[PDB]
């Protein structure tokens, strides 16, 4: 298994949830689990980061 | 800068290589 910060492109069948914004939560992005409040940001991201 | 284009996870065990050019300029080579 390929373990990476590049996009993941195999995936287990997690239902993805919509996004909630502002507000403190229990993320997991691609397996990222991670807690903390998710805001829209000006940090422009190369595109392939 | 250069940002990444391509990754290939093709399994080649590389040597070698060459330039391609058409016809009916410059280029430079260096080393990592
Ligand atoms: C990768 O391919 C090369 C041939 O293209 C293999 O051979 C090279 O390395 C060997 C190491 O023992 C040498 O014995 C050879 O003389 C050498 N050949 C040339 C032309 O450079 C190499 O073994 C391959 N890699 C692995 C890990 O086996």
């Amino acid at each position: 298994f390929e373990l990476l910060h590049a996009p993941a492109t195999v995936c287990g069948p997690k239902k993805s949830t919509n996004l909630v914004k502002n507000k403190c939560v229990n993320f997991n992005f691609n397996g990222l689990t991670g807690t903390g409040v998710l805001t829209e940001s000006n940090k422009k991201f190369l595109p392939f980061q | 800068a250069l940002e990444p284009l391509v990754d290939l996870p093709i399994g080649i065990n590389i040597t070698r290589f060459q330039t391609l050019l058409a016809l009916h300029a410059a280029y430079y080579v260096g080393y990592l």
